[PDB]
């Protein structure tokens, strides 16, 4: 079991995770509670 | 164990002057907030007066201000209670109620016995409904109470400020649900809140022998607390 | 911790009447130690009587039956005193005393049985029982004497002033209209007569087997 | 590796994020800190002998609790948020009720048993938690019975930090024998080990779904392991960093590795790319710990400067 | 002996009637051009180090931000009063003896006097605070004491508290503002006498307040200071960094008092000459010695402070 | 004042597997303060078990108590003699004894066969106007088999007393003597009598008759 | 504004937080002293005969600090027989006596360390003398109840009196056994010292820069009369390590009467006469490790009892870091 498969199964799970960073998407701050 | 033992209440003249205690065990008596409530002889419950730990924050009900005083002794873990001018309409059951206050806490978790005073003869609040005074009930039915306010108890943190509690027939009132969903410790998970904004339901499910009694809701958005004026159920 | 404890005083008495059951104690100090009491029927369900502190200041009765049967004791002469009124026939239980409470009921006594029947001493009902048909499969038969309207219970069955009594089956005695039924048979030119006896009265009735 | 198999993706580019809260109060070293699971409660640990747990929405301190014996190295925060464990010199995991129990102390246990130091713990439930120690075992204690009732034996060296894996069934292990081990928390036994570092491992932790894990080290280097291929997968080395790594964690989609150096700076890098994503900087000595919300939304840094710093 | 005005005096006689208003003439006949031009050249050289010098201490203090402390937080005072003792005095100073006559009016007069008095007393007060905290802290005389950012604060405070406790009250009544000298510069009446501003006692109030008491403190904690460090020395004989810094630290002590007793000992022998001979009567030539001294401190208070300072040598 | 309940009355259980005794709980005072309470036939009732692990006087150790939620368990690997008798389960918090059902813990045993005989009523019961047809049926048990009575091939159920043994000194089986008190009337309506005794584990039932022609 | 209940939250962290400035302002003034060794069949042991020998211990002020712990004890096991006194209802052998118990639960807020008035002295002495607290606690074995009750409740009288000084064995059942902090908190020219004795040796190092940094002072144990070449190389890299650079290193050259010995008949070239040359030659040795400070500032005593020239020179050595360390961070140098 070679590396590239991993790094796909890797990649998928990161893929759909940008609607829920709020760092690589970024954040509105309306949408975040780190208003002061 | 926490306990609290109230004292100093009896018969008195309309005008006359009384220190009520309220002797506290079993905790941190000086990290918990404290309230006066008090319940006309056939009415409901009234919210009389808040201390804040430490006795930061003073609140009165405007009946009441200038003529009573709210004090604590927090080293000898002791509640008093300066009356002065005291009126007819000041008679009521009087409870003293512990409370804390952080992310998460249970307010009015913990009530006194109670004491008994009886004073002899001579607006922007929020209205909170309960239009069914009593409800006739058999065991194992389930039942839904409703409840609504005047104004919004939803605030625009997220919370809504809604309590209930339970008042049997003879005993001290018991907390019901605190901040709209949770439930007190001890209480069955038969009951359960739910409503939206201004219109609130508590439900019963296979409703049991125990279950008899005046259920109050209550906000604690902002003072002056306020009570309504209690549904009864009755079995059948 | 041997604990010592002596019930007595139960036996006959009437429905609604009064009856003073004593718990003597030894082997242990009276007034330092608490007591109670129970009673138990023989059909299988408890009546718990009483819990009484080590010197009464706490004393705690059934919600069933507060009130109507009466704690106290003698710290001096050390013996625990049980008042006994408005009985009934369901009242019908032997009595053990214990010390302590069940939150530390280590022993219990051997208990007093105290009847409840406004039947007097009686003499028992006889009546002979000796059906020789229906046993032609077995090689001996059946007889029997049996035993009614019969108070106070027990009443003894013998046959011929007790000198059979193996392979002797006795029913135990069931009660109907405050009076009990009981019948005792045996499977076996000789007198053969049922005495039914109460020795401790003396009480005998003697009916020989003969159809009449 | 998965470096030379994502160089053909594009990078992830400017990463700015900011310092949201400033929480003050200790007045020494944090040495240790821990997300609740409602990504917003976390507990400290300082020299002066104080654990505080703060709601870090309002920018209140919900408490600080006094603690007995100073010499803390390691706390942990139980996943029902229900309990605490937090370790010293004196070779005890004590446990604190910080919800059911109403108020302040009292100890409820105080797991005793091992002979050098309380290294690091995690807690499985409100039942189980495991523990390693400067003894050069690991163990899963029974706290309600207080019996070490699981032992893991098998590293020849002080046992340094621990990491559960997502469904707390099995644990991993780091120590000063350079080797890393994972052990079965119900058969009580190592699976598989893993050596090469040379230097001691002080940090570890997981892929989110508990199949691969990164290490990080005082050789100057971070590794990333994957279980079942049982074998380093990729090294981070900048040649001029030869100073030791601190802490390691992930960010909600793995793709964000963040870690602490010894030069004072926290690195934030692409973990797919290998590229220094970000800088955490702000911070006058050692980034010594940090953490990512299990939800995502937030990073905290601990550091020997005395602060705490809030970002996103 | 001088001219007496209402908002001045010229320190010459009017029997000749050549003398002027300052708001009017140029004093060129007070002195030859000469004399203004190096006055005027000398103003240009301070303002071209003590800008430099004054500006280039807060740009290195924003940049490293490492020495933001609180025993700091006194020199940044120190910076900021000399940049009003630049811009307050130099500048205005230089705009008038250029033409030899106070061109802003008695309004300008009043800034001038209001605005360099009160640098001088931030300047004065921030030394006896920076003396005051260190003998605290090492002599430990309290022992239960600990010395936070706050103190430093009140400290700060309490310097701006005495600083326009002394430079505003002659602009309400009590003593005057007036231009001294050659008229170009404006400064308190210590010299005249005015029974409307009371001026004797304004002036014994300063005397002690401001100069009294600043050096009887800076005397005492030095001295408490040195005994300390000697003794520390002492028991530490084979110790040699103890016995270096011993000597060091005295060194530096007695170069602050010797910059101290230069800056202000010339005010102090002047304003006790005018006390005790009244008989007398001094220009400007004479007169502006003590300005000088004064004027000098915002060059050598920076470099014995800042410049000299082992942790800002690093800087450069 | 709610009881607390023992479940079953009779725990019959495999050799080696965990026999479990369930009290069901009136109240939630809760230490574990539960104790059971024994008494076996012919003697004085024992407490037997209290404060979950604290054994009393006289008591098998092989009691284990355990349970979970609002529910609590006695359990016991094998049912033995010292465990035969009447169980109550009481919380120690809080009096009076609660009086639950009670287990009748004892070991089910094998199908024994029934001694079943009819007899005619005798002439002196005769003589006062009543007949009492008489079916002595011993050492049958346990609940699977019935006593029947037939008359002219119709099942009778009136009419029928029992005089039943206790919990038998020999093997505790059930022996009862079935008898139809009926009037003499009736009695010599019909011919036939009969009590049959109907067994689930034994294919062959067992009929006693008797008619005026036979006795 | 969103503050709605929550200016309680609110007031509860302010309050706390007041709390954590006191702790602070009393923390920060320890001196803390580290006793290291152990690596070896004995080291520490050799250290800790080094403390009772030249460092004293033992006195009324630090077994002063006792007295609390010593009441806290006293106080779960009165509790522990009072609760068992109501659960198994035995009554006073007098009446009178429920009087006392109400009160013993009023004066049980007397918890005031060290106010021994003789009141409640008399209250706990009557309490203790009922016979049904005697009973009960002659059953003691049939519930949990610590060992030490009587052995306590027996002596009230002297451990309550207001110049109580804990004895050894009271210390010694305070449970500091094993490892164990191993502390005393005594004082002089009114400066609190606290002393620490810990081990760990040629490679425990991770754990104690891990841990001890910032510390006030080092004692550091050197058994004088000690392949011995590696283990040498070993020892300088430890003192010599780079981890160590900004640490002050004591030196207590210890076991002097074994060293002048064994240096008496075991030549000193077996590790590279009388004693100066040796003990220079040793000096030599040691000090050429640090090849990469400008100074360290290592104070050596030649010491005898604790009632000769030591606790001087211990208490100057401290005085002169502190203060050298005070001048190092206000410009000066």
């Amino acid at each position: 079991m070679l590396v590239s498969k991993c790094c796909e199964e890797f990649r998928d799970y990161v893929e759909e995770r940008s609607g829920e960073d709020p760092l690589v998407k970024g954040i509105p701050e309306d949408k975040n509670p780190f208003k002061e | 164990d926490v306990q609290l033992v109230e004292s100093g209440g009896g018969l008195v003249q309309p005008g006359g002057s009384r220190k009520l205690s309220c002797s506290a065990s079993g905790f941190a008596f000086s990290s918990f907030g404290m309230h006066w409530v008090r319940q006309a002889p056939e009415k409901g419950l009234e919210w009389v007066a808040y201390i804040s730990s430490g006795s930061g924050t003073i609140y009165y009900a405007d009946t009441v201000k200038g003529r009573f005083t709210i004090s604590r002794d927090d080293p000898k873990n002791t509640l008093f209670l300066q009356m002065t001018s005291l009126r007819s309409e000041d008679t009521a059951m009087y409870y003293c109620v512990r409370s804390i206050y952080y992310y998460g806490s249970s307010p009015f978790d913990f009530w006194g016995q109670g004491t008994t005073l009886t004073v002899s003869s001579g607006g922007s609040d929020i209205v909170m409904t309960q239009a069914t005074s009593s409800v006739p009930v058999t065991p194992g039915e389930s039942v839904s109470i409703s409840c609504r306010s005047s104004k919004s108890l939803l605030h625009s943190n997220g919370n809504t400020y809604l309590y209930w509690f339970l008042q049997r027939p003879g005993q001290s009132p018991q907390l019901l649900i605190y901040r709209m969903s949770n439930l007190a410790s001890g209480v069955p998970d038969r009951f359960s809140g739910s409503g939206s904004g201004t219109a609130f339901t508590l439900t019963i499910s296979r409703l049991e022998a125990e279950d008899v009694g005046v259920y109050y809701c209550m906000q604690h958005l902002e003072y002056p607390l306020t009570f309504g004026a209690g549904t009864k159920l009755e079995l059948k | 911790c041997e604990v010592q404890l002596v019930e007595s005083g139960g036996g006959l008495v009437k429905p609604g009447g009064s009856l003073k059951l004593s718990c003597a104690a030894s082997g242990f100090t009276f007034s330092s130690y608490a007591m109670s009491w129970v009673r138990q029927t023989p059909e299988k369900r408890l009546e718990w009587v009483a819990t009484i502190s080590s010197r009464g200041l706490y004393t705690y009765f059934p919600d069933s039956m507060k009130g109507r049967f009466t704690i106290s004791r003698d710290n001096a002469k050390n013996t625990l005193s049980l008042q006994m009124s408005s009985l009934r026939s369901e009242d019908t239980a032997m009595y053990y005393c214990l010390r302590g409470g069940g939150y530390d009921a280590d022993y219990w006594g051997q208990g007093t049985t105290l009847t409840v029947s406004s039947a007097k001493t009686t003499a028992p009902s006889v009546y002979p029982l000796a059906p020789v048909c229906g046993d032609t499969t077995g090689s001996s038969v059946t007889l029997g004497c049996l035993v009614k309207g019969y108070f106070p219970e027990p009443v003894t069955l013998t046959w011929n002033s007790g000198s059979l009594s193996s392979g002797v089956h006795t029913f135990p005695a069931v009660l109907q209209s405050d009076l009990y039924t009981l019948s005792s048979s045996v499977t076996v030119s000789q007198s053969i007569t049922c005495n039914v006896a109460h020795p401790a009265s003396s009480t005998k009735v003697d009916k020989k087997i003969e159809p009449r | 590796t998965l470096s030379q198999i994502t160089n053909n993706i594009d990078p992830v580019g400017r990463i700015q994020m900011r310092t949201r809260r400033t929480l003050r109060g200790h007045l020494a070293k944090i040495y240790a800190m821990h997300w609740g699971t409602d990504s917003r409660l976390l507990v400290s640990a300082s020299q002066d002998g104080k654990l505080i747990i703060w709601d870090s929405y309002t920018t209140n301190k919900v408490h600080a609790i006094p603690l007995r014996s100073s010499w803390v190295m390691t706390c942990a925060y139980a996943p029902s948020g229900n309990y605490v464990a937090c370790g010293g010199l004196d070779n005890i995991c004590s446990i604190y009720n910080l919800k059911t129990r109403e108020g302040n102390v009292r100890v409820s246990r105080e797991l005793a048993g091992h002979t050098g130091y309380l290294s690091c713990c995690r807690f499985l439930d409100d039942n189980q938690i495991v523990t390693s120690s400067g003894d050069t075992t690991c163990a899963l204690w029974d706290i309600e019975t207080g019996q070490q009732t699981t032992t893991f034996t098998g590293h020849t060296g002080d046992v340094m930090s621990l990491s559960l894996a997502p469904d707390t069934r099995l644990f991993v292990s780091g120590a000063c024998d350079a080797s890393a081990k994972l052990w079965d928390v119900r058969e009580g036994m190592c699976r598989q080990t893993f050596t090469g570092h040379e230097s001691d491992i002080n940090a570890i932790c997981f892929f989110p779904n508990g199949n691969a894990f990164a290490t990080g080290s005082d050789d100057a280097t971070c590794r990333l392991f994957d279980l079942r291929a049982d074998q380093e997968l990729m090294t981070y080395s900048h040649d001029n960093i030869i100073c030791g790594i601190t802490s390691v964690s992930f960010s909600k989609s793995g793709r964000l590795l963040l870690a602490g150096y010894d030069d004072f700076n926290c690195n934030v890098w692409d973990a797919l790319k290998a590229d220094r994503a970000g800088v955490l900087a702000g911070h006058d000595n050692r980034v010594s710990c940090l953490g990512v919300t299990d939800d995502g939304m937030a990073v905290a840094t601990g550091s020997w400067d005395s602060f705490l710093k809030i970002w996103n | 002996c001088g001219t007496e005005g209402p908002n001045f005096y010229v320190p010459f006689s009017n029997k000749t009637g050549v003398v002027r208003s300052p708001f009017e003439a140029p004093q060129y006949y007070l002195a030859e051009p000469w004399q203004f031009s190096m006055l005027a050249a000398y103003m240009f050289l301070l303002i071209m180090l003590g800008f430099p010098i004054n500006f280039l201490t807060l740009y290195v203090t924003v940049q490293h931000k490492k020495l933001r402390t609180p025993l700091n937080y006194i020199l940044l005072n120190l910076a900021v009063a000399d940049l009003f003792m630049v811009f307050g005095g130099f500048t205005t100073t230089l705009y008038t003896s250029l033409h030899g006559y106070f061109v802003f009016g008695p309004t300008g007069c009043n800034l001038e006097g209001f605005f360099a008095t009160l640098g001088g007393e931030i300047a004065l007060w921030s030394l006896v605070v920076l003396a005051i905290e260190r003998y605290v802290v090492v002599c430990k005389p309290m022992s239960n004491f600990r010395f936070g950012e706050n103190h430093a604060i009140m400290g700060v405070a309490f310097t701006w508290v005495m600083a326009l406790a002394c430079a505003a009250p002659p602009l309400v009544g009590w003593s005057r503002y007036i231009p001294e000298g050659m008229q170009c510069s404006c400064g308190i009446d210590y010299y005249t006498p005015h029974e409307e501003t009371n001026n004797e006692s304004f002036v014994i109030y300063m005397f002690v307040v401001h100069f009294i008491i600043p050096l009887i403190v800076i005397f005492f904690c030095y001295g408490q200071l040195v005994f300390t460090v000697k003794e520390a020395a002492a028991q530490q004989q084979e110790s040699a960094t103890t016995q270096k810094a011993e000597k060091e630290v005295t060194r530096m002590v007695i170069i602050y008092v010797i910059a101290f007793l230069i800056c202000w000992l010339p005010y102090a022998g002047v304003a006790f000459y005018i006390f005790t001979h009244q008989g007398s009567c001094f220009g400007p030539i004479f007169m502006t010695i003590p300005a000088f001294f004064a004027k000098t401190s915002a060059v050598y208070n920076p470099v014995i402070y800042i410049m000299m300072n082992k942790q800002f040598r690093n800087c450069m | 004042d709610v009881v607390m309940t023992q479940t079953p009355l009779t725990l019959s259980v495999t050799i080696g597997q965990p026999a479990s005794i369930s009290c069901k709980s009136s109240q939630s005072l809760l230490e574990t303060s539960l104790n059971w309470l024994l008494q076996r036939p012919g003697q004085s009732p024992k407490r037997l078990i209290y404060l979950v692990s604290k054994l009393d006087s006289g008591v098998p150790d092989r009691f284990t108590g355990s349970g979970s939620g609002t529910d609590f368990t006695l359990k016991i690997s094998r049912v033995e003699a010292a465990d035969l008798g009447v169980y109550y389960c009481w919380q120690g918090t809080h009096f009076p004894l609660t009086f639950g059902a009670g287990t009748k813990l004892e070991l089910k045993r094998a199908d024994a066969a029934p001694t079943v005989s009819i007899f005619p009523p005798s002439s002196e019961q005769l003589t006062s106007g009543g007949a009492s047809v008489v079916c002595f049926l011993n050492n049958f048990y346990p609940k699977d088999i019935n006593v029947k009575w037939k008359i002219d091939g119709s099942e009778r159920q009136n009419g029928v007393l029992n005089s039943w043994t206790d919990q038998d000194s020999k093997d505790s089986t059930y022996s009862m003597s079935s008898t139809l008190t009926l009037t003499k009337d009736e009695y010599e309506r019909h011919n036939s009598y009969t009590c049959e005794a109907t067994h689930k584990t034994s294919t062959s039932p067992i009929v006693k008759s008797f008619n005026r022609n036979e006795c | 504004t969103l503050s709605a209940e929550d200016k309680a939250a609110v007031e509860r962290s302010k309050m706390i937080d007041r709390n954590l400035r006191e702790d602070g302002e009393k923390a920060a003034r320890e001196v803390k002293l580290l006793l290291l060794g152990a690596g070896e069949s004995g080291k520490s042991t050799i250290v800790k005969q080094m403390k009772i020998i030249h460092e004293a211990g033992y006195s009324e002020e630090e077994c002063k600090q006792y007295k609390a712990v010593v009441y806290s004890n006293t106080i779960q096991s009165i509790i522990a027989i009072i609760r068992a006194m109501g659960r198994l209802k035995i009554d006073f052998g007098d009446s009178a006596r429920a009087d006392d118990a109400r009160q013993l639960f009023v004066l049980a807020g007397a918890a005031e360390e060290g106010f021994m008035t003789a009141e409640l002295a008399g209250v706990i002495k009557r309490l203790w003398k009922d016979s049904g607290v005697q009973a009960c606690f002659n059953r003691s074995r049939e519930y949990q109840l610590n060992d030490s009750a009587a052995y306590y409740l027996n002596d009230l009288d002297r451990i309550a009196q207001p110049n109580y000084i804990p004895t050894q064995q009271d210390v010694l059942r305070t449970r500091v056994k094993t490892t164990g902090i191993v502390e005393t908190h005594f004082t002089f020219k009114d400066l609190h010292f606290k002393m620490f004795d810990v081990g760990g040796q040629r490679s425990e190092r991770k754990k104690w820069i891990h841990c001890f940094e910032g510390v006030t002072a080092i004692i550091f144990c050197v058994a004088l009369s000690d392949r011995m070449h590696e283990s040498m190389k070993l020892f300088d890299s430890i003192c010599n390590n780079k981890w160590f650079t900004d640490t002050s290193i004591i030196l207590f050259l210890n076991k002097k009467d074994l060293f002048e010995e064994k240096i008496k008949k075991s030549p000193l070239t077996i590790c590279y006469n009388t004693y100066e040359e040796a003990a220079a030659y040793i000096q030599c040795q040691f000090e050429d490790l640090n090849k990469r400070k400008d100074t360290k500032e290592i104070y050596t005593h030649f010491t005898c009892a604790t009632d000769t020239k030591n606790v001087q020179f211990v208490f100057d050595a401290v005085t002169d870091v502190i203060i050298k360390n005070n001048l190092k961070d206000c410009g000066l140098f």
